């Protein structure tokens, strides 16, 4: 039938794991 | 299990109940020995294990003196072997020769290829090898000259046919069996399920299969008959 | 198992048992002996593995004193050669020429390429050496001349045809064996249920396939007769 | 193997068994034999293996002295060259020139391109050279005057065609076989179903494509007759 | 093999056997010949390879005295050109012009742009030099002034038109072929089964397309007639 | 049919494996 | 049937971990 | 027909494997 | 039916991040 | 039809090489 | 239905990131 | 039809270079 | 139905920068 | 239809390579 | 239809530049 | 239809870029 409370949160959920991801290997760099 | 727990699971899982049946208990017995050794070399040869008291028989033999060529005397030291040829074994256990009780005497049992060099240190003189000949026989070869005065030894190995070996098993304290039917199935239980499989699925294909059944000097099959 | 046992598996397989039929057991002696050369290569070429005693044969052999090309003097010294051609041996175990006795002799079965530069040390100038040279018969040489009085050798290898090796057998205790289907099919066990499937697989193609069954000097494959 | 075990099991794989066929055993021997050139550079080309024995043909040559260009003395030296065209080897075996047995002489088979400045090395002046040129006779040169005398030669080598060698190929002690099916087929044991199963997919979806059989002035082949 | 045999190879799989339809061996002349060398552009171009003695071709030339651009004085010191134009030879052999000998005499066959700088330094005045012009004859310049005195010479080299290299083939032992399809056709054999493949490939498709069959004065293509 | 309390379990422990796998590269860096 | 305000947000979002990933390996040197 | 004991137990397996993979990955630094 | 405003800007983005992490790896290397 | 003893043991056998793979990774770290 | 002038300049722009990353790795090395 | 001796020792020898390989990732380190 | 002019300059493009990136890692060492 | 003669070693060839890689990996570590 | 003189000659090139790829990976390894 | 005598030459010639490609990784370690 229909409903998305769990196809929403789960997949909020997986692009949130994928932007905890990217922004784990931010740098500022040292030794100039 | 016997032999008879064996074939007959075979059979009633592709419900082979019939005497008029294309597929009878000895197509069995030969797709369950064959897929014994195949089942057997799959997981024991890749990486060493440890081996179970299961894919083991103790065959029995009967030794008698033999020449080396001929009767001539300059061709060597004389051997004993088996009087009837011995089952092929693997290369996957512990075969072991022994003087009718396992836990006494050291009969080595080495390859073919290893015996033709061997006995020349001083300290394995005393030591009795064997190994299985392209002959089919066992042979038996040591320095030492009391080796000419066995009767019987007793064989425990992986071999490669569990009908061909079983045939030559020792005789029970109870006494022989006559059938094959009636000897123990020599592989662990934990590799029956998958022997089973291996069988049911190489038969039920071929169980469907059509026939030839009319008799009109012509082949048939292109019609599906 | 001899020829039998593996000839009339693959025919029950097919369900090939009328004598009315397209496919004989001389199509599956083709199959069976041609695919085993096929698995053993394909199975011990990669890296170098452990060969069971089942896939060599012994043959017997006899042998005749040949000279190098003809009567003349000049032409070089003569060989020993086998007086019927040998099969050609696969490169995967222990060829083995030996002097009807396999644990005793030294002839050394080699190359032929390298056997044209052969004895030339102070050592290696007594040793039999044997190749197939491209006659198709087993020569021999030595530096020693008392080589010339070899009678009889044998050869336990793993041929390439085992068709031509198993009617070259070495004489049992019995006595000789008539039919070849009674004679022992070379393959190990563990080869033996991937050796059936790639037969049947090859000819249960060809046994649905149609048919020219008309006698009317056209080609009626392609309408499906 | 001969020709006739390898050229009717593709018939009989292709049910080709009918007088009236469009494909005649003659389209079989042509597939035979390209496919087999196919299929050993396919092995032996990529990297280099052992070859066996099976591969290669002996063919025996009848050399005659013949000139450079033509009778005039300010040419160069004259070379041998064979009676008839040789066939053209694969680069990927052993090619062997050896003077009636294959155990002795160095007639050392090049290259066209090499053979051109060739003997110059003082070691190298009593080594005879073999190359092919572009006419297709293999030309014979050498700095010793002795070389002038040979009369026949072998050569053993993996050649192209194995029809073109199987023409050309040594006498037997019995004699020669007038039957071209009648001789042994060069490929190894361990390569012919490989080589079956690709001679029969080139003909077998041809085995049921349509034919213009109707004689109308017209191509009929879009009309599916 | 022949031009003959490998055209009705394709012919036969094709299945192209009356005479009124709408392919020919002329079709088949054209599609051997480019995808024969399509072919060997493909695999021979990429990293350096063995090319055998089967893809080349030997072509006989008849060298005539030609002028620079006319007959001026004050132009250049004149060429020699072949009576006939040249087949264009492809970039993965080694090309050979040789004076109807192969292994002899150093005729250096260079590019077209090469040789307008060539012959200046002092070692390489007497060695004669070609290349096919854009007028597609093959020149030959040297600073040797002997060099003009040559009447005949041979190119050996993998041409792209191999139907145009057969034209001015050799005459043999015998006598000049006069049949083109009785002529040896140029490629390895181990590349025929893809060269009959993509030549079936590339017919069989438009064997099957419809024709304008209607003579109305109206395109019945898109009415598949 | 239907029955969302093994499939919802497994999904959401996929999640927590991919978030165990994000926070396990945060990194304070050190050498400046 | 059809609305698309959550495959908006949610691919969106897919475009801005995939940019922030990428922005993250940007580096300006530091040797001569 | 449906019977998912042995459908759960490899999934519940292989999740484990995750887990196990990301928490071989974790670290407590050194060297500030 | 069909629109293409989004998936335009959903691609044309999406190459733009997979241009950007072409041009962060582009360094002009040292020491020679 | 059924007969499942095969891939019960080869999606055992999977499993067992990705345990393998994971704690072939664990490490005990060290320089504190 | 056809239109090929946005499907020309995606594969034509992604063919260029193909390429831009491929010629961020070309080097010409030192210390020999 | 069926045959499953040849499906069987080509996913057994694919399981196999799992494994060896898996093993032949394991180190017991050193240098405390 | 048939046109061979965008797929096979597409086509050749995306094989040319495998190409470029083969080359790009092709290197003559040193420190023997 | 079916012949399994070229099947059989393609497959076989692959489970080969997966093997030479897999001991192309194995070392005897040093510096303990 | 059929022709195929473009897919075999797109196929000769992945091959070679799965080739120039493989081949540059061979190292003739010092310092020992 | 039938014809093999391509993706036979094909599918060897991918799996001898995968041998050489495996063979290239073989490395005999020194300093022990």
């Amino acid at each position: 039938f229909g409903s998305g409370a769990i196809g929403y949160e789960f997949d909020n959920r997986y692009l949130n794991n994928q932007e905890m991801s990217a922004v784990a290997k931010q740098r500022l760099t040292s030794l100039p | 299990m016997t032999y008879n727990e064996l074939i007959y699971m075979v059979l009633d899982e592709l419900k082979l109940s019939s005497d008029d049946s294309y597929y009878t208990p000895d197509h069995v017995i030969f797709l369950l020995v064959k897929y014994r050794s195949f089942l057997l070399k799959q997981r024991y040869s890749d990486i060493k294990k440890q081996i179970p008291d299961s894919d083991y028989q103790s065959i029995c033999l009967d030794l008698i003196e033999v020449p080396a060529i001929s009767g001539e005397p300059c061709e060597g030291s004389s051997y004993l072997r088996s009087k009837n040829k011995v089952p092929t074994t693997m290369m996957i256990g512990n075969p072991r020769v022994y003087p009718m009780d396992f836990y006494q005497g050291e009969i080595t049992y080495i390859s073919r290829d290893r015996m033709r060099y061997v006995g020349y240190n001083k300290f394995l003189r005393n030591i009795i090898y064997c190994s299985k000949a392209p002959d089919g026989y066992l042979y038996f070869k040591s320095w030492n000259p009391q080796f000419l005065h066995l009767e019987k030894v007793s064989f425990n190995a992986i071999f490669e046919d569990a009908k061909e070996a079983s045939e030559m098993a020792c005789p029970e304290e109870n006494g022989t069996i006559c059938k094959l039917e009636d000897k123990e199935f020599p592989i662990e239980d934990a590799l029956v399920p998958p022997l089973i499989e291996l069988v049911v699925k190489e038969l039920r294909g071929p169980e469907y299969s059509p026939k030839d059944e009319d008799n009109n000097a012509k082949d048939d099959l292109p019609d599906a008959r």
